[PDB]
């Protein structure tokens, strides 16, 4: 499959493009229905 | 993870994630309204210790 | 699934809807009961063995 | 020097003592982290801090050189500070206090400040048209009456109606009465006795607002056409200040400008179309505006003048107002919020009194202010103190159960009972319980539990959502035994089958589907299923299948 690993400083479009979202909230989960 | 009795463990990454975000959100907040530089430096000294 | 599905079907099984955790012996383990004791909270009915 | 000195040991015998280091560090005072700081700058090199007298070299010289550099500077330095709230009291005490008469200057200049915007934004009363159709929607039951508007300077609902009668009277009196010698004098009074009212902070901001949105456009407007006049024609400025300025109107300035015999004219021949387009949109806006730009442009001045204004003097408010939240927020230091997020989340509070506080009532804003800060400090502690968000409500509630709780002890000599507590306070008892299980703060995953590995507690939780392996090979060998069953059939029953309940497909298909296929209506469909039914339910075809059926 794979041979070899490199290794690299990061781009603010790769960071971007390895996220499937942003978090804006500081929020875990509800305190009654524990869901997300 | 919950635990039994409903008690909860976490990673401490969440607390240092939600140090993050809070600081970011109040510096995002405190730009809006014009404060004086000293507050928004401040922030910001705050955000990157965060 | 799809032929777990089946299989219920044809011998008519239903579900539980209940599980089974309940408490037995360790593996290996072979001795008497020598004692049982029953704590039950305040407002629970305190059943006939308690 | 003196660091040299430390180091000449260090690397004689390989390692040193807390105290020979201590001693020989430099008298420059260090605030504890800056020890810190130096500590590790010499462990840089490698270095026993070892409290008593004492295992390889493992350290690059890069890093050698290098922390041998910011070591020498290290005593070069004077004040240098790794610290927020040290560096926060030093920016901070840079300020002097205001004696009382000092919020009276400060105060009449927002005052100042404020109506010079207000004037500036009534000077402009093409807004007296919206505000008129906004009234007559409220009038429509669209809206409450006082919702609108937060009374007038005068206090019954019949004066305020009046007051609108005579606006609008005013307004169709000078709107229709333009042909200018007078009109002028018509528009000053129209503006004067719309001063009289009062209007609400957001209707305001949105009137200031669309202002601003329609300058803009025409300042855009205004930059378009300089850049496609300068840029691309390098037109000299004097020719704008001499034509463009004094009638800011017509084509004249731009059109009849092409005439001139310049290079710059000829060149305008390529950008017409788009400035005249600019243009054509000016002539719109500036006819809706109905007042010269530049007395405009002079109004947006002046606003922006007594903005600033009010904005500086607030600022030196808020500066002296910094020098206090300390003190309140040194009240919750252990309260689950670090103490500069307490400070600066006063600080907000702090805001929030200098713009809303009327000196004429004369009250010590040491008391107008010492309120809106604590607010601000205990609203946060509630809404970003715990990881599992609690509303205020629930949290006021807790502390209060937590209070009658330690007085019921104290005159008890003995925790209360959730039913002595449920009597105590005014809840149904099962409410206590609920809130008596709003679980703590989550327990740290990495908090030690060893002395026989070195383990922490998160390695004890295991994973409860894995099929177990000996249920992967269960459920392989159902599929497949219902091959064999189902294979053991003939063709058109075995896809019946195969289609109704979803055996090697991607939906569950209904009966419609299959008779559209097998030509049919249900009930035939329905009759070829029960057959293979009670024919797979017989034995002798279905032991395995049995098997598989958990007893
Ligand atoms: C001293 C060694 C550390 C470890 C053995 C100690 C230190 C803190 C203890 C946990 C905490 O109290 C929180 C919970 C309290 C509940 O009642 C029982 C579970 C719970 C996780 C405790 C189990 C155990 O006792 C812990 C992990
Ligand atoms: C020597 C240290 C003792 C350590 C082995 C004991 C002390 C407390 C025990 C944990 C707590 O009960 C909390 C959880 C309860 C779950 O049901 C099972 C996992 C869980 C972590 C427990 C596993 C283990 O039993 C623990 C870690």
């Amino acid at each position: 499959e794979f041979d070899a690993i490199k290794i690299a400083l990061a781009s603010p479009d790769m960071i971007r493009s390895w996220s499937f979202g942003e978090v804006k909230k500081p929020e875990t989960i509800n305190y009654r229905t524990f869901k997300p | 993870v919950p635990l039994d009795g409903g008690r909860f463990a976490t990673s401490d990454l969440n607390d240092l994630y939600r140090r993050v975000i809070n600081r970011n959100n109040r510096l995002k907040r405190l730009l809006d309204l014009a404060a004086p530089d000293i507050i928004v430096r401040n922030e910001k000294r705050m955000l990157q210790e965060a | 699934t799809p032929e777990e599905k089946l299989l219920r079907a044809i011998f008519g099984e239903k579900a539980s809807d209940v599980k089974d955790s309940s408490l037995r012996v360790p593996n290996g383990v072979s001795g008497t009961v020598i004692d049982v004791q029953v704590f039950t909270r305040d407002g629970v009915e305190k059943d006939k063995r308690a | 020097s003196q660091l040299k000195l430390l180091v000449t040991r260090g690397k004689e015998q390989g390692y040193l003592t807390y105290a020979e280091v201590n001693d020989h560090l430099p008298e420059d005072i260090v605030d504890s982290d800056q020890i810190e700081d130096i500590i590790q700058m010499i462990n840089d090199m490698g270095i026993q801090v070892m409290e008593e007298a004492p295992a390889e070299n493992t350290a690059d010289e890069d890093a050698a050189e290098a922390a041998a550099q910011v070591l020498s500077s290290v005593e070069s330095e004077i004040g240098r500070t790794t610290d927020p709230v040290r560096m926060y009291m030093r920016e901070m005490g840079t300020v002097e206090l205001l004696t009382r008469e000092g919020e009276i200057d400060i105060a009449k200049r927002i005052e100042d400040g404020i109506n010079q915007v207000q004037c500036s934004v009534a000077e402009y009363p093409e807004a007296i048209t919206y505000l008129l159709e906004q009234y007559d929607r409220v009038e429509a039951e669209e809206a409450r009456l006082s919702d609108l508007i937060t009374g007038f300077v005068d206090i019954d609902p019949e004066l305020a109606r009046e007051k609108f009668a005579e606006l609008r009277a005013q307004y169709v009196v000078t709107r229709d009465t333009i042909k200018h010698a007078t009109a002028q004098e018509e528009i000053l009074k129209l503006s004067e006795v719309f001063k009289q009212f009062r209007l609400v902070p957001k209707q305001f901001d949105y009137l200031v607002n669309s202002m601003r949105v329609m300058m803009d456009r025409v300042r855009t407007q205004e930059r378009l056409i300089m850049k496609l006049c300068v840029e691309q024609c390098k037109m000299p400025k004097k020719n704008f200040i001499t034509l463009f300025t004094g009638n800011e109107t017509s084509d004249t300035w731009f059109n009849a400008a092409i005439a001139m015999n310049k290079p710059w004219s000829e060149k305008l021949h390529d950008v017409s179309e788009e400035v005249h387009r600019a243009l054509q949109k000016l002539q719109q806006i500036e006819e809706e505006t109905g007042l010269t730009i530049e007395q405009v442009k002079d109004i947006n001045r002046r606003m922006s003048i007594g903005e600033a204004k009010a904005r500086r003097a607030k600022k030196e408010m808020v500066e002296a107002n910094l020098r206090l939240v300390i003190s309140i927020a040194k009240k919750y230091t252990n309260r689950g919020l670090q103490f500069l997020d307490l400070i600066q989340e006063g600080n907000i509070g702090l805001m929030k009194a200098v713009d809303k506080f009327e000196y004429r009532r004369g009250y010590k804003f040491s008391t107008y202010a010492t309120w809106w800060i604590r607010q601000a400090i205990t609203r946060s502690i509630a809404d970003q103190a715990r990881t599992i968000r609690i509303p205020v409500h629930m949290i006021e509630t807790i502390n209060k159960l937590n209070r009658i709780s330690r007085q019921m002890l104290q005159e008890m000599g003995r925790e209360p009972t959730p039913e002595e507590l449920a009597e105590r306070m005014l809840m149904p008892e099962d409410k206590i319980r609920k809130v008596l299980k709003i679980a703590k703060e989550p327990i740290s995953m990495e908090t030690p539990i060893g002395d026989d590995e070195d383990s922490h507690l998160g390695d004890f939780i295991e994973d409860t959502t894995l099929e177990l392996p000996l249920d992967s090979a269960t459920t392989e060998s159902l599929r497949a035994a219902t091959h064999d069953v189902l294979a053991g059939l003939t063709a058109r029953e075995a896809k019946v089958l195969r289609m109704r309940f979803g055996i090697d497909m991607n939906t569950d298909y209904t009966l419609e589907e299959v008779g559209k296929q097998f030509d049919v209506t249900r009930e035939r469909i329905r009759q070829i299923e029960a057959k293979a039914l009670r024919k797979l339910r017989h034995p002798s075809r279905s032991e395995v299948l049995r098997s598989f059926l958990d007893d």
